[PDB]
């Protein structure tokens, strides 16, 4: 049993919507499905259900009349149609399938949906490099980038122990992220170490190299 | 209808039992249970109060009933920590969600280590400065930065933030940084970072001089 939710973004605020849920693996005409949403703020949110049939639908008291559930049973897909868009909307939001007693077993990925005014900007990467000896202690500054989320890898992601990566935190409009890495003293800076960031809604790749430096 | 749920959060040893709750508005139709481990979608933990999803581990207990329902662990393990939601169905919308209970793993208390970095020279020729601190595998979580500018403190444009626990050590970290205009941070030659901890009286001090570096 799969589902696939996709269709998420970032939207105007008043704007419209619209995501899908693709479920492989049961027979799908056979079972209910709802929609939940996730914000860290709010935490876990029920959104919507429908029936099998279709013939029965549930709103929450919330998203009633700018949000539409529904079905494609030959597809296999399911929708949920958002309009008239608010900031408390913005949400991760997961497809699931109904069981008896109503719990959900079977849970999509998610896909985020941001609401705001704000523009997409791309991020600019600083190396962090130590000041002027049997550890080193190393950083990216990832900042002035919006919207989330953005993806930190050191070296291609072959190396992953040692390293913290922090949530980033937004500031009028724009969030900062940064991450740390430690690695003996043997290894850096013998061997290199790079920081590679992604960002997504840009289509920004960039890779930053740390380099010790003097004048 | 409003779920409740006690603690908000909770640190447990390992080889301890724990229980957790969730308090209903009114008397509830079903009760189920959720895990979230972040970064990843709940996963089915407990459905009809009593039944166990396929494995999960013997040690989780559901129980409860009218408007009291509880989760309980026989004995604490490390991967056992995670966000646990109950979570309910009456047989009419709204279908309704715990805020959840957040469950840390104890550990022996640890010190921070603290490293300072100096703007970047991409940054500068970008014409902005930012001084970053890490304050890295520490317990426990709550903690403290102060800025120092040429001995004087700074409160002003410093962003924080703390990781979950780390998955070997079980510590936590936090990332300071201090944003400045180039012109401005060319204004003083000293820039501190000082970090406080229950672990010690005497604060951890890092610093470097504009000059030098
Ligand atoms: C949100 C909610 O209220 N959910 C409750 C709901 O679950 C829905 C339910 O739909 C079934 C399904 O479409 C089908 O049943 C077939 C099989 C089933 O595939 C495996 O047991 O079950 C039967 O053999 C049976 O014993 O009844 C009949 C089979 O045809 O057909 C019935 C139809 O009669 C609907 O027209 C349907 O049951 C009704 O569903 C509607 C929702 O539109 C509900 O309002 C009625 O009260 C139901 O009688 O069951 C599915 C099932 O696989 C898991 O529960 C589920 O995915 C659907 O969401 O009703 C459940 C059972 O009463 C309840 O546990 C849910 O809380």
């Amino acid at each position: 049993v799969q589902l696939v939710e996709s269709g998420g973004g970032l939207v105007q605020p008043g704007g419209s919507r619209k995501l899908s849920c693709a479920a492989s693996g049961f027979t799908f005409r056979r079972f209910g499905m709802h929609w939940v949403r996730q914000s860290p703020e709010k935490g876990l949110e029920w959104v919507a259900y429908i029936g099998g049939g279709s013939s029965t639908i549930y709103y929450a008291d919330t998203v009633k009349g700018r949000f539409t559930i529904s079905r494609d049973n030959p597809k296999n897909t399911l929708f949920l149609q958002m309009t008239s868009l608010r900031s408390e909307d913005t949400a991760m939001y997961y497809c699931t399938r109904d069981e008896t007693g109503s719990w959900f077993a079977y849970w999509g990925q998610g896909t985020l949906v941001t609401v705001s005014a704000a523009k997409t900007t791309a991020p600019s990467v600083y190396p962090l490099a130590p000041v002027c000896g049997s550890s080193v202690t190393l950083g990216c500054l990832v900042k002035g980038y919006f919207p989330e989320p953005v993806t930190l890898t050191w070296n291609s992601g072959s190396l992953s122990s040692g390293v913290h990566t922090f949530p980033a935190v937004l500031q009028s409009d724009l969030y900062t992220l940064s991450s740390s890495v430690t690695v003996t003293s043997s290894t850096w800076p013998s061997q290199s170490i790079t920081c590679n960031v992604a960002h997504p809604a840009s289509s920004t790749k960039v890779d930053k190299k740390i380099e010790p430096r003097v004048p | 209808i409003v779920l409740s749920q006690s603690p908000a959060i909770m640190s447990a040893s390992p080889g301890e039992k724990v229980t957790m709750t969730c308090s209903a508005s009114s008397s509830v139709r079903y009760m189920h249970w959720y895990q979230q481990k972040s970064g990843t979608s709940p996963k089915r933990w407990i459905y009809d109060t009593s039944k166990l999803a396929s494995g999960v581990p013997t040690r989780f207990s559901g129980s409860g009933s009218g408007t009291s329902y509880s989760l309980p662990i026989s004995s604490m393990e490390a991967e056992d920590g995670a966000s646990y939601y109950c979570q309910q169905w009456n047989g009419y919308p709204p279908l309704t969600f715990g805020g959840g209970t957040k469950l840390e793993m104890k550990r022996a208390d640890a010190a921070p280590t603290v490293s300072i970095f100096p703007p970047s020279s991409e940054q500068l020729t970008s014409g902005g400065a930012s001084v970053v601190c890490f304050l890295n595998n520490f317990y426990p979580k709550d903690i403290n930065v102060k800025w120092k500018i040429d001995g004087s403190e700074r409160q002003n444009g410093v962003l924080n933030s703390w990781t979950d626990q780390d998955s070997k050590d079980s510590t936590y970290s936090m990332s300071s940084t201090l944003t400045l205009t180039k012109d401005e941070y060319e204004r003083h030659n000293s820039y501190t970072c000082e970090a406080t901890h229950k672990t010690s009286t005497s604060p951890i001090v890092k610093s470097f001089n504009r000059n030098e570096c």
